[PDB]
RNA sequence: ACUCUGGUUUCUCUUCAGAUCGCAUAAAUCUUUCGCCUUUUACUAAAGAUUUCCGUGGAGAGGAACAACUCUGAGUCUU
């Protein structure tokens, strides 16, 4: 037990990994069985899975991985080295991307689980993405191998060929991601592992070689790992492997010396069970009694296969050597994740992950306690050393070397290293790896770089959580009674607190919002609100979507606005963006950190913008990484460039914070560029102060916005569903009737199963995941998630558009009735006027 | 603080929530005002208006509906100006109004017999049966038909728009006939005529 | 047929108080 | 039919014998 | 007497606990029994119209049906005490029951999509050549070269493991005559076709 | 056995398994007189009642 | 640098200013950095560009804010620190800073303080706002101020930061809670004379869970059997204190003798041998005692046959004679009658009666309304101890302080406080925000129900 | 490949039962809430709390039958 800790203190054996993947792949079992491998005591029940990273009731009822589960673990490796394994197995729902991320910014490598009957899926699509975004070595497990003997029951040529095609679909599709040539995955490298979760069955080409060796003996493992997976074969003749066939009806040497006897095993524990079970036992040196072959033929499996493979030593040594150690992997870690980057001092401190160094600690979870009082936060310490009592400082989110106010001294209680259901209790935690510190939940919203107080000086923060989807669907919250709603306001906290992208706020019209992914999302969160957290009653609006504000053509007159002294005057013009100039701004493709070269460079080639403009381009929309953009196009001559300098920081302000709120409803204003036609600034800077300037900014930005045809864009999710050959057209009939549209209709290579990927309106997909199941009868099956957002048909501004109580309105009217009833919604006017 | 001002907020329960006068955040403040300022006049030792046992009805941009008990009559007006359209004259409980300067239908009250009523009509069926250890049949009847007069050629329309009015009425009947029936034998009979 | 009574609620389609008392 | 019963029903949701 | 059901997602809202929460919840699924009010509360169901729940602040698309509130019990209603919570979408088991009497036992039948192996870019990987530094022991040999790949009773034994709950064990301790319930598993089905 | 014996008539609460069990033949029934079988007084299938 | 001078002092309004309320963020619900508009006073989640207080400056054009944690005032949209010497008076209401000379020049102050409002008041006679069902809690709050051993230990913050907390400690924050609010009723200069506890029934409600909810009026011997317990169990972290601030003020060493099976079922032979067994006699079992309980006769049930309805009047000392050797009741419970004889050994240094007016019957709870004579500055309670103790003792007399006074049912109830302002004589009525000086008679008419004492 | 190893079945008695005792499912009584309500006996149909009923698992004890054919782990596991 000790020796956890002893190798706790060392820094090189450690790895920090996510088991990252699509929904129901067997992640979770996974863990549950190196859980059952490490621990004797804990053994799982014959039928029912024991699941033990799910801990929480939520999951253990709906089935479904809701919140990652630290798992701190010593595995023995093939040669038999231990390791100390970090394991944050992601909930695979791609409505509960929040916890994908949020495991990913604390761990080194992605272990990828792939179901081999069901292939590369919608999920997988964007962990590759998201983990390579990221900067994280990237490794596949091809879970479920029994699907494709037990269920598929291919022959073993066309199960490698299943294999591979899924292998090299995933190598095919990062090659769009990954800017490097290194990532490269295939078993025979090393990057790619074979398992059956439910079996126990695990092995890369290594182990296997390893078990072979140990069998007959005097054998290189090594060699003979290689030359395993490909289109070589076996002359039985001659001992060598050829890439040509040695025989007419030859096989390759995987499926000759590995699928085959997988088949063959597991055939014989599954068929001949009672006449040929202890011949091909004896001829595999597993000993069984009679009482352990008296069980089903699920639990036989499950021994049998232990028995036979032994230790889960195959994924121990696949991501040993093919993930970074923390020692090794900081350095990219931190120049994508600190703010300031390596350069800095602590930046520089970090890339060697030094024990006694500065402690600096990143926490990015809050996993509760069993009374839900306090938060037990989460987080990867990298680097220094943290301990029990110590007075530490925790910073946050806001919190700059300028605000100094964004932050707290805070004791750490006690310490512990949490592995699933039990934790354990250590006075001392080293640097480069997890832990979950307590008493620090009271300045923490998400997540925090917990620092050394008065010993850091110049240390940054953390870059803010940055997720792959977006919070899109939004449901108002109220109490049954309001005479217990500060019961609620800390219920809502504590639920804001437990997940990363969901967003409390509170509207003009006393209006409690809660923004989410999809519909299984908020049933989990306010389920979490209600009956964890608040312990009260809780109303709840049929859930409504956030929606956007855009133009389609510039204004009619260049409307412009003054400042109440009527000596500044701002005239800007609003039009629409380039087709997909938007995608280039959220992607991070440009930022306003660029110089003016590159910007003008690349305005001039991609965007054929003219320099006049191209080194005259200020803000880009809201926050940073707003799809709007500012331009600024006057003339020097009429406005001084050394007068307009001034007002450059205010305008934009007014601006960032102009787009934000837009003028038809509180919503976002989306592709829209601003040109600025004239300026009239004070010549003194007395009176063009910020509390003049920004309200004549965001008066000139809605001015300009509302003369320019404005539109309402509505975010589409992009679904994928898989169903049967029958009953494709029985998901053709219910996503015509939710406004939908099909893409493509592929059926899955090696399954019967196909994959249909559509577009449908997230205000129109309310029930849609329900909707296709019960109309299929449970065949089907469909998972949702933000795409983009497309223009609301019809025009928002028209006065003749009537909107009845309690029908759906055709499209046209869409775009006025929307809009409308949000701002009915948001407490605001009818209808915009010019004002405004 | 608590938008707490509508959490003990009366209303007529027995028109659909519709009909209903709903409570908005500015109606229900305006209501609680003006029972305020209505309250603070009174002096409190002289005499008082209890809340709980009154109601405030409020008519504004946001409902349409004007309710209120005057002598037990449940009435709801609704003008025809702002929610109606193709005013008809199909049922009976529905007073047609006019406006005297102009002689135009502008509004329309809607009448209903409040469940104070039911109940104390209800009551007094239930005392004249209890009350019936002797009774002849006879006066039993008289004192049933006496009662059921006593409402309904009081409450007249709105006995028509009062289901369950109705239902207790019927109910009531066949309560008599049978107190009336068991008088005669202990075993009530599979039929019996109405003659 | 029995002498039960039976609720006119939904019975008052096609008539009226005034209707036949003149 | 479908759409008149279809807001039929959203209107509704958010306003002694031995018989054998 | 029993259905050919492999997996359980044809039970997807009529498990016995989406069941109680449609009890709970005084809703009837279309092919479900209804049930008394677990709770009168005949005033919560006449809540009155706030500026919550106003028509006029809620968009409808599509009205949200029972299955919906029974899917999501936290969500879609209000008040769901009493309430269970059922979403086991277990991986839809992909099994074809084998057909021929004469028929490998791992056979690629039609009905799955063919693979469609291609080799039109050269996405090579570490291969060596003929006779490159290597040199198999005779000894070593695939485990089960003698046994055969699939025996008769491989095709029976893998089509056992889907069927129902009696017959995929092996071994079980024996129930009384009165306590096996033969149609169980047919009024529990989803409807009754047409 | 309401039809054969009149039981009921001496404990209500029997009228649920009366109906329990004329729903149980309804059960078999509809998927017994199936295809070719046509209607008529030819099931025995009694354990489930 | 502009920070020291702005051009918007005059714009912040003092009357608005409601500090009692949560401090946490109205649009984003967050405790970090909480910044507080002063031209309207709303708050926000804190300074910064495109922030919750920027945006609502930029709206609004409200310029200078307050921060609720630097105490350190800004002006957002330009964003920079303001001090002036006028404004640090709105400092002092939030954190009131009373220095030892002031609380010790505080029990000899005998001058009307002023508030912003106009409204005229004295410091601890302060109205406690009743938002939901607070009568109680006010009362009981009200009934614990005014005790100058207690008045000494709360009024500066840094008597109680010190105290170990455990990591599973979650009931400091009832301790700092009740300080603060301390401070703030205790304000010679506040805009508001009453101040509203809504920042302490939270504390109160999440420390005793949802017992003692404000929607239902509760117990105020109930309230205060735990309040002074919490009071006691938080001062002090994995280390047994005996004696806390609080308990060497109300607790005192207590004597009873108790015999059993008295039970009428047994013949009088058997009874008889009972007692001579010497297995059930009176016991050692001196405990402590946090407040005494005052027992009280039934209700008359009867008209006199002179005066009808003659309201019940008794003696304090008849009450307080159950406390000595003479007196012995019989707590009957379950089975066996249990026959109970009091004592004092160790009079605290405050005295606190508990008065059992709300019982239980048979089958439906009741009051006892039976009004009591009690004097007010001259009691004597040498008589209730053993002599081998009472040398220990030159003070057994007592002066009351506060008093309780409940109004009708038990279902519908509405606390009144009578609190003496030390140093001077007035006696004062609170309910809500009521201020009304009372004279010593009206204490004695009224029925007492929770009566605090000072041994002087 | 040497050893000691050593029964399962069956019928009872006595207790303990966590667990789908039971991959099945009845009845009665009581307290609430409806429905009916004309009094018991039947009910009504949900809730809660009980009891009996048809069964069950485990442990132990006592007989009987295969009690003596075996058999299992242990071992030094002896060319
Ligand atoms: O009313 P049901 O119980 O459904 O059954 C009656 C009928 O006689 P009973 O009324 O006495 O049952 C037959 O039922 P069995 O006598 O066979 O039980 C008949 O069935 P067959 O056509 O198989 O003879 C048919 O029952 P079903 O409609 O279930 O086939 C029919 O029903 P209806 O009289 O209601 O049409």
């Amino acid at each position: 037990m000790d020796f956890l800790a002893d190798l706790m203190d060392n820094s090189e054996l450690i790895r920090n990994v996510t088991l990252c993947g699509h929904l129901h792949h067997g992640k979770t079992c996974f863990v549950d069985c190196l859980i059952e491998q490490t621990h004797p005591e804990i053994r799982k029940r014959y039928d029912q899975d024991l699941c033990y990273t799910d801990i929480l009731f939520t999951e253990q009822e709906r089935g479904v991985g809701i919140k990652s589960t630290p798992v701190t673990v010593v595995l023995p490796d093939t040669k038999g080295k231990s390791y100390l394994f970090n394991i944050m197995d992601t909930p695979g729902h791609v409505n509960f991307s929040d916890e994908v991320t949020a495991g990913l910014r604390i761990s080194d490598g992605v272990v990828l689980f792939i179901d081999a009957a069901e292939g590369v899926m919608l999920n997988t699509e964007r962990l590759i993405k998201h983990a390579v975004q990221e900067r994280l070595a990237v490794t596949v497990c091809i879970n479920k191998i029994d699907r494709l003997i037990l269920e598929l029951k291919l022959p073993p040529t066309d199960a490698y060929y299943k294999l591979r095609h899924i292998v090299d679909e995933v190598n095919g599709l990062i090659s769009m991601y990954s800017t490097d040539e290194n990532l490269i995955l295939s078993p025979l490298l090393g990057n790619v592992c074979f398992s059956s979760s439910q079996y126990s069955i695990c092995f890369t080409l290594g182990s296997f070689a390893k078990i072979y060796a140990d069998t007959f003996g005097d054998i290189n493992y090594q060699e003979f790992a290689k030359r395993l997976w490909g289109d070589i074969y076996f002359n039985p003749k001659t001992r060598k492997f050829t890439k040509k066939a040695p025989t007419s009806s030859s096989q390759r040497s995987f499926v000759e010396f590995i699928l085959e006897p997988l088949y063959k095993i597991l055939a014989q524990v599954v068929g001949d069970v009672d006449t040929s079970l202890p011949r091909t036992l004896d001829e595999l040196g597993i000993h069984l009694t009679k009482e352990e072959l008296k069980l089903n033929i699920r639990p036989l499996l499950r021994l049998v296969c232990k028995k036979f493979f032994g230790e889960f030593t195959g994924f121990v040594d696949m991501c040993v050597q093919h993930i970074p150690s923390p020692k090794v992997g900081a350095k990219p870690k931190i120049e994508h994740t600190y703010t300031g980057g390596v350069d800095s001092d602590l930046g520089e401190a970090m890339s060697d992950c030094d024990p006694d160094g500065p402690l600096m600690c990143h926490t990015t979870k809050m996993y509760s306690t069993d009374d839900g009082v306090q938060f037990h936060a989460f987080g990867r310490v990298l680097s220094g050393t943290i301990h029990a009592g110590q007075p530490v400082k925790v910073l946050g989110e806001n919190y700059t070397l300028e605000d100094e106010e964004d932050s707290q001294i805070c004791t750490v209680g006690r310490l512990w290293i949490s592995v699933a259901r039990y934790h354990i209790e250590v006075n001392r935690v080293p640097a480069g790896n997890w832990v979950l510190i307590e008493g620090v939940d009271q300045p923490i919203v998400k997540t925090a770089t917990i620092t050394e107080p008065r010993g850091n000086e110049e240390a940054q923060i953390f870059r803010p959580l940055k997720f792959n989807t977006t919070s899109v669907i939004k449901i108002a919250v109220e109490p049954v009674n309001p005479s217990e709603l500060p019961k609620m306001l800390d219920g809502l906290r504590k639920v804001n607190k437990s997940y990363p992208s969901l967003t409390t706020k509170v509207e003009e019209s006393g209006e409690h919002v809660i923004l989410g992914t999809g519909e299984l999302y908020l049933d989990c969160v306010m389920h979490d609100l209600r009956k964890m957290y608040s312990e009260i009653d809780i109303k709840v609006a049929d859930p409504v979507v956030t929606f956007c504000e855009t133009v389609v053509e510039t204004s009619s007159l260049k409307c412009f606005a003054e400042t109440p002294n009527k000596k500044n005057k701002i005239t800007m013009i609003a039009e629409p963006l380039e087709k997909g100039l938007a995608e280039d701004i959220e992607n991070e493709v440009v930022q306003i950190t660029w110089n003016r070269k590159k910007l003008g460079e690349f305005f001039q080639t991609k965007y054929d913008w003219d320099l006049l403009a191209a080194r005259s381009i200020w803000a880009f929309g809201p926050d940073a990484t707003g799809p709007n953009i500012l331009v600024d196009d006057t003339l020097p001559s009429e406005v001084d460039k050394a007068l307009l300098g001034s007002v450059k920081d205010s305008i934009v302000q007014g601006f960032q914070w102009g787009t934000r709120e837009g003028p038809l409803c509180d919503e976002l204003i989306r592709n829209v560029k601003f040109k600025i036609l004239d300026a009239v600034v004070a010549q003194e800077p007395l009176h063009r102060g910020g509390g003049q300037i920004i309200p004549t900014a965001r008066r000139v930005v809605y001015s300009a916005f509302l003369m320019a045809t404005p539109r309402l864009m509505e975010p589409y999710y992009f679904v994928e569903v898989q169903a049967p050959a029958d009953c494709v057209s029985a998901v053709y009939t219910v996503l015509a009737r939710r406004r939908g549209h099909v893409t493509q209709d592929a059926p899955i290579p090696g399954s019967p199963l196909y994959t249909i990927k559509a577009f449908i309106p997230a205000i129109d997909s309310f029930g849609f995941e329900t909707d296709l199941r019960t109309h299929t009868q449970g065949q089907a099956f469909s998972l949702s998630v933000f795409h983009h957002w497309q223009i609301v048909p019809g025009d928002p501004l028209d006065k003749s558009i009537v909107i009845r109580p309690l029908e759906p309105q055709p499209a046209p009217h869409l775009a006025r009735e929307f809009m409308i009833k949000t701002r009915r919604r948001k407490g605001l006017s009818e209808d915009v006027s010019i004002s405004k | 603080p608590n938008n707490e001002n509508i959490v003990g907020y009366n209303n007529k329960k027995c028109w659909p929530r519709d009909a209903r006068m709903r409570l908005m955040k500015h109606d229900v403040n305006l209501g609680r005002a003006v029972f305020w300022d209505i309250k603070n006049r009174l002096p409190r030792s002289v005499t008082t208006v209890q809340w709980e046992n009154s109601f405030v009805s409020v008519y504004s941009k946001d409902n349409p509906n004007l309710l209120f008990n005057m002598c037990g009559f449940e009435c709801r007006i609704l003008p025809k100006c702002r929610t109606s359209y193709e005013e008809f004259t199909h049922k009976d409980g529905v007073w047609n109004l006019q406006n005297e300067v102009t002689k135009e239908r502008t509004a329309q009250c809607f009448l209903r017999v409040d469940d104070e009523s039911m109940q104390r009509f209800h009551n007094r069926v239930r005392q004249i049966l209890m009350a019936s250890g002797s009774t002849t049949f006879t006066k039993i009847v008289n004192k049933w038909n006496t009662a059921l007069i006593g409402l309904m050629t009081y409450f007249r329309e709105a006995v028509v728009n009062t289901q369950e009015l109705l239902d207790l009425l019927v109910k009531c009947e066949n309560k008599i006939q049978t107190r009336i029936k068991i008088g005669l034998n202990s075993k009530m009979p599979s039929r019996f005529p109405p003659v | 047929p029995t002498g039960e009574v039976l609720s006119l609620v939904g019975k008052l389609e096609g008539t009226r108080m005034g209707d036949k008392a003149q | 039919k479908d759409k008149s019963k279809e807001l039929h029903a959203i209107k509704e949701r958010y306003l002694r014998k031995f018989v054998f | 007497l029993l259905t050919d059901l492999v997996d359980d997602n044809y039970f997807y809202l009529f498990d016995l606990k989406a069941f109680f929460t449609s009890k709970a919840l005084n809703m009837a699924i279309p092919g479900g029994p209804k049930f008394e009010p677990l709770v009168r509360d005949i005033n919560l169901q006449d809540e009155d119209w706030n500026e919550f729940n106003d028509i006029n602040k809620i968009i409808i698309r599509q009205p949200i049906r029972t299955e919906y509130k029974i899917a999501f019990p936290y969500l879609y209603n209000n008040l769901p005490h009493h309430v269970h919570l059922t979403w086991y979408h277990t991986p839809n088991v992909v099994f074809i029951k084998t057909e021929d009497p004469d028929l490998p036992a791992f056979y690629f039948d039609p009905l799955i999509n063919p693979i469609s192996h291609r080799h039109s870019v050269k996405s090579q990987e570490p291969l060596p050549d003929d006779d490159e530094e290597f040199e198999l022991p005779e000894f070593v040999e695939p485990f089960l070269k003698d046994t055969p790949l699939y025996t008769d009773n491989t095709a029976n034994g893998i089509a056992l493991l889907w069927a129902p709950r009696p017959f995929n064990l092996r071994s079980g301790r024996t129930r009384r005559a009165l306590d096996i319930p033969l149609v169980k598993n047919w009024y529990r089905e989803h409807c009754p076709a047409g | 056995v309401g039809q054969l014996t009149g039981m009921y008539r001496y404990k209500y609460k029997l009228m649920r398994q009366i109906r329990m069990c004329k729903d149980l033949k309804h059960l078999i029934y509809y998927r017994f007189n199936t295809g070719p079988v046509g209607k008529g007084p030819g099931c025995g299938f009694w354990a489930a009642g | 640098r502009r920070s020291r001078h702005c051009p918007y002092l005059d714009t912040i309004n003092r009357s608005v200013l409601d500090f009692d309320f949560e401090k946490l963020c109205s649009i984003s619900l967050s405790h970090i950095n909480a910044y507080a508009c002063l031209v309207c006073g709303k708050y926000f989640q804190g300074r910064g560009l495109k922030s919750h207080a920027y945006i609502h400056s930029v709206q609004f054009s409200h310029h200078v804010f307050l921060n609720l944690h630097t105490l350190k005032f800004y002006c957002l949209p330009d964003n920079y620190e303001i001090i002036d010497s006028s404004l640090e008076d709105i400092t002092y209401v939030l954190k009131p800073t009373f220095t030892k000379q002031q609380i010790a020049n505080l029990d000899k102050q005998a001058k009307l303080s002023r508030a912003y409002d106009g409204t005229t008041y004295l410091p601890g006679i302060v109205g406690l706002n009743n938002i939901k069902a607070n009568d109680y809690a006010n009362a009981v709050l009200q009934a614990l101020s005014n005790v100058p051993p207690l008045r000494n230990y709360f009024l500066e913050e840094d008597n109680y930061k010190n105290i170990k907390r455990p990591p599973g400690d979650i009931m400091f924050l009832l301790v700092q809670r009740f300080g603060e609010l301390m401070r703030k009723l205790w304000n010679p200069r506040n805009f508001k004379a009453h101040v509203s506890p809504h920042e302490m029934l939270q504390a109160v409600v999440l420390c005793s869970k949802k017992t003692f909810q404000i929607t239902k009026q509760g117990d105020g011997v109930d309230f205060l059997s735990w309040f002074l317990n919490a009071l006691h169990s938080a001062l002090g972290g994995t280390k047994k204190k005996k004696k806390t601030i609080v308990t060497d003020v109300f607790q005192g060493s207590m004597r009873i003798f108790t015999k059993k099976l008295p039970h009428p079922d047994l013949p009088a032979e058997e009874k008889e041998q009972l007692l001579h067994n010497d297995e059930y006699q009176e016991t050692m079992v001196e405990s402590t005692f946090m407040y005494l309980t005052l027992d009280l006769p039934t209700a008359p049930l009867y008209k006199d046959e002179k005066e009808q309805l003659i309201i019940p009047q008794v003696p304090l000392f008849n009450i307080l004679a159950k406390f000595n050797g003479i007196t012995e009741k019989e707590y009957k419970t379950y089975k066996e009658n249990f026959l109970k004889r009091f004592q004092l050994t160790k009079l605290p240094p405050y005295l606190i009666f508990c008065i059992k007016r709300f019982t239980k019957n048979n089958f439906f709870v009741e009051k006892n309304p039976t009004i009591v004579n009690f004097p007010i500055t001259n009691v004597d309670l040498r008589e209730y101890l053993s002599e081998e103790v009472q040398a220990v003792h030159k003070n057994t007399t007592y002066d009351l302080i506060a008093n309780i006074v409940h109004d009708g049912k038990p279902s519908e109830g509405s606390y009144r406080i009578h609190v003496l302002h030390h140093g001077t004589g007035k006696w004062y009525e609170l309910q809500d925000l009521q201020v009304t000086d009372i004279l010593p008679q009206m204490i004695t008419l009224s029925e007492a129900y929770i009566q605090i004492w000072k041994r002087r």
